[PDB]
RNA sequence: GCAGUCAAGCGUUCAUAGCGACAUUGCUUUUUGAUUCUUCGAUGUCGGCUCUUCCUAUCAUACCGAAGCAGAAUUCGGUAA
RNA sequence: AGAACUGGCGAUGCGGGAUGAACCGAACGUAGAGUUAAGGUGCCGGAAUACACGCUCAUCAGACACCACAAAAGGUGUUAGUUCAUCUAGACAGCCGGACGGUGGCCAUGGAAGUCGGAAUCCGCUAAGGAGUGUGUAACAACUCACCGGCCGAAUGAACUA
């Protein structure tokens, strides 16, 4: 829950003489360190298969780096979450350079707008959106128009000293 | 008058090809180009020539300059270089007061104590010839 | 129903596109519900007139580019207020039925299609004298 | 007395109005919500009542 | 959601010249000249040609954006006011005591003065706003007509005249007396 | 004690002008209880008289919006101590 | 008011919670140097008027566990989301064209031709055009709208969640 890395977690039920070689399951988990990621792996597995980590084991844990960490992409994000009064699915879009960058703004946004802390959200799917205008959401489409430019009116420069011998301007 | 007159704020635009001066960080001091807009707050930049690594940056740690050159959006580092060079961006920058004051201020700061002393003595010389002028017309 | 009724249109559009060999694209700017009714009567002999929404037509024609393909050149003239008048009778007579009669204060020809071709109906209206004087001035060019 | 058309004129002002049911505001006759903050911009409106 | 740009358009007709500098707008036409301070809204003007000036908000939320059209309109009505002009018409409406209406002055001032309203011994006075000029129709009974370049000033001066005749303590559906706005439009260009 | 939400009903007709059942959310601390924290080597009961000040859930008075407001009279409501 | 287990207060200062028996931190010989806890760092006051993404404007905003209260119910305030339906076979909106023939449809009557009104609500030609949404006439005329089209080009309508 912080500056996110994304991990492959791969685990399985412990072998039995009856079933050596039990099936392997993978999740992609966003977390900040690997102790959290494996926690998170088990949290989800327990809600999906009978297994507690006391009957299972983690076979591999590997960080998945962004393939094109400077191509700008538009991501579709699918999320399940709890409100003070129920639980909701929700599709949002995020424009960024990496999943890991996108996911982190997802979490800030769920916090800002819906007052959802991390314990309350599940990431359902995160996906680069291939064709522009499969993009559904205005506040990301806006950036997709041709020869896009804008000013940044009213610039405030931070001052290094407490007094200034001239009245400042906001001119950019 | 008889034409409609409307002076319009001539803002530096965030746009592909807009060249920016990096305020903070490790690339602090260097020029990079906006390659692709991310949102109202972030952009992809790239400063191959100054050796600032193509990266997503927050506009608040950058300052827009008046210079801009032709660059297709999304352009990878290699073609950013080709274009930046074609455009003679550093040439234009160097020629500006803005870049000149930075240089001036940099040079002052490197002055030795002996050097500071010479500037004094030279100033006093210039002063002298100035005050007699400023007294004749 | 609404999908149905559109599909119905494409159907009858296609049917005249196969059945009749020639084609009139007519401009009907202004032109009353009454005027049209009377071009129907005036042509109840041969011609059939068929009107519709442009985007329906462009689309439908394009989907008919597999069989019956020269209709791809019809496309640059379905724009503004237009309609088709299909016919197997010949050329001018019908054009003059269209242009002339039930004009008041009329409707206009904008391009014609016959056997994979594209007149302007300026052509058709020809004096038999430019045809006369170009076999004449060239039997004079041979003489 | 008062020609029909001026009685009508006077009524656009005096009577073709609706009324907030919480706070009583005289409101535009086609309004959906009360403009007033004291009643919470309620949409509980009724027509102003017509004379006899 | 913040709209990266959003803009509106202002047609300048022949014969008028609008000039704007730090949001102080001066509009000049055949009828006269109006000015208006727009400093209370961050909008930016831009002249495309002399027929057409644009107004934008950059990176603005809903309520900001709502300010955009309204600036366009205000500036539109400046242009209309100084070409076609504004004219609002009113009617006296009274069931019994005829409402007796005149212009009077004090210190070269000018007031609309209203007498006998519902039989009142009191006299009502409404200052005539500068720029707005009062007539009385020749061939519509009980008419009163305010005109000028400023819809704002014409319309408010008409409002002042009607608000001054309200009828207190009487069922105002039965007692409909008043001066009411009966038509509103332009000086030039038919009626 | 005082104020709401729903609206079946009242109100010739018409839920909500004025009201409002079944239910239901509250507020107050001049009612009365419940408690027993302080005071039993002491804090002088009830009422009145006199006098000052404060609250507002406003009876009158100022200006308003509603009405089953024609006028007069009233009634509901706002800003108001 | 009365029990269960544990930890506390009582018997106990110290740091934090402004204040405060019982909360948080941490228990105590006399001191030096360093580091922290809980809690803080605009100014009172030691410590970034630090960095980052949002959200919020309150003629009664809000601001931190124990803790110094607020509910049902409402809001076309603003935010993000859901479901259903419409739409590149071109919607929604805006402007613009057409809005026709049987036919003044039958009653009825001073007159009533789509528009006082009773009762019906069919067809034709259509891309479309009601035996008629209103405006209007004495009654026709004229205007209008439903309906279909031209243009434009990617959204639109409704009900909801928090
Ligand atoms: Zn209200």
């Amino acid at each position: 829950m912080a500056h996110f890395k994304e991990y492959q977690v791969i685990g399985r039920r412990l072998p039995t003489e009856s079933v050596p070689e039990p099936k392997l399951f993978r999740m992609r988990i966003f977390a900040s360190n690997e102790v959290i990621a494996k926690s998170r792996y088990w949290y989800f597995l327990q809600k999906l298969h009978k297994v507690k980590k006391a009957s299972g084991e983690i076979v591999s844990i590997n960080q998945i780096n962004e393939a094109h960490p400077t191509k700008v992409k538009n991501f579709g994000v699918w999320v399940r979450y709890d409100s003070r009064s129920g639980t909701h699915n929700m599709y949002k879009e995020i424009r960024d350079v990496s999943r890991v960058a996108a996911v982190e703004t997802l979490y800030q946004d769920m916090a800002a707008r819906h007052r959802a802390r991390f314990r309350s959200i599940h990431i359902l799917k995160v996906a680069e959106i291939e064709k522009t205008a499969d993009v559904k959401r205005q506040y990301v489409k806006q950036f997709l128009t041709k020869d896009l430019k804008f000013p940044l009116p009213h610039r405030v420069q931070k001052s290094t000293k407490t007094f200034s011998y001239k009245r400042p301007s906001t001119f950019y | 008058s008889t034409d409609s007159i409307v002076k319009a704020s001539n803002w530096r635009l965030v746009e592909v090809g807009r060249v920016v001066l990096i305020k903070k960080g490790q690339s602090a001091g260097k020029l990079a180009a906006i390659v692709e807009i991310i949102d109202q707050k972030k952009v992809l930049i790239d400063g191959p020539k100054a050796g600032v690594p193509r990266q997503a940056i927050n506009l608040g740690q950058v300052v827009l300059t008046p210079l801009t050159f032709a660059l297709p959006r999304g352009a990878r580092t290699a073609t950013v270089s080709k274009k930046w060079a074609a455009a003679a961006v550093c040439e234009k920058w160097a020629a500006s007061s803005w870049a000149k004051k930075i240089a001036q201020r940099e040079r002052r700061a490197a002055l030795t104590d002996f050097e500071r002393f010479q500037v004094m003595v030279l100033r006093k010389q210039k002063r002298y010839t100035v005050k007699k002028a400023l007294a004749k017309a | 129903g609404i999908r149905e009724k559109k599909a119905e249109y494409f159907a009858k559009l296609r049917e005249y596109l196969e059945e009749y060999k020639s084609l009139f694209v007519v401009g009907v700017d202004n032109v009353s519900s009454q005027q049209m009714h009377e071009v129907r009567k005036e042509l109840r002999g041969r011609a059939v007139v068929l009107m519709g929404k442009n985007t329906m037509v462009r689309r439908a024609i394009r989907g008919f580019l597999s069989d019956l393909p020269d209709f791809e050149k019809l496309l640059p003239f379905v724009k503004g207020n237009v309609g088709f008048v299909f016919t197997n009778e010949p050329l001018t007579e019908i054009k003059n039925v269209i242009v002339s009669n039930r004009v008041a204060a009329g409707l206009t020809v904008v391009q014609v299609y016959d056997n994979g071709q594209v007149f302007p109906s300026s052509i058709l209206d020809i004096t038999d004298e430019e045809l006369v004087s170009h076999f004449v001035s060239a039997v004079s060019t041979i003489a | 007395i008062i020609e029909p058309s001026l009685k009508a004129l006077a009524s656009k002002y005096n009577c073709d109005k609706s009324v907030c049911r919480k706070c009583y505001a005289r409101l535009p006759p086609r309004a959906t919500n009360c403009r007033k903050r004291k009643c919470g911009h309620t949409n509980q409106l009724r027509p102003k009542k017509k004379l006899k | 959601m913040k709209y990266i740009q959003t803009e509106q358009q202002i047609e300048v007709p022949e014969g008028v010249t609008v000039s704007i500098k730090s949001r102080i707008v001066k509009v000049v036409g055949p009828r006269g000249t109006l000015t208006k301070n727009l400093k209370h809204i961050d909008v930016t003007f831009t002249k495309v040609n002399n027929q057409l000036i644009k107004v934008a908000v950059h990176n603005g939320g809903r309520k900001h954006v709502a300010a955009l059209r309204t600036v366009k309109s205000l500036v539109d009505n400046m242009i209309t006011g100084v070409t076609k002009g504004y004219k609002y018409k009113m009617r006296y409406v009274y069931a019994h005591f005829p409402i007796n209406v005149n212009i009077v002055e004090k210190d070269g001032a000018k007031f609309i003065e209203v007498r006998n309203f519902l039989g009142d011994k009191k006299i009502r006075n409404v200052p005539v706003r500068d720029g707005v000029t009062i007539e009385f129709s020749t061939n519509v009974k009980d008419e009163i007509v305010l005109s000028g370049n400023s819809v704002e000033d014409v319309s408010q001066n008409a409002a002042d005249l009607q608000q001054i005749c309200r009828v207190r303590n009487k069922d105002i559906r039965k007692f409909l007396d008043g001066i009411y706005v009966s038509h509103k439009g332009f000086i030039t260009e038919d009626l």
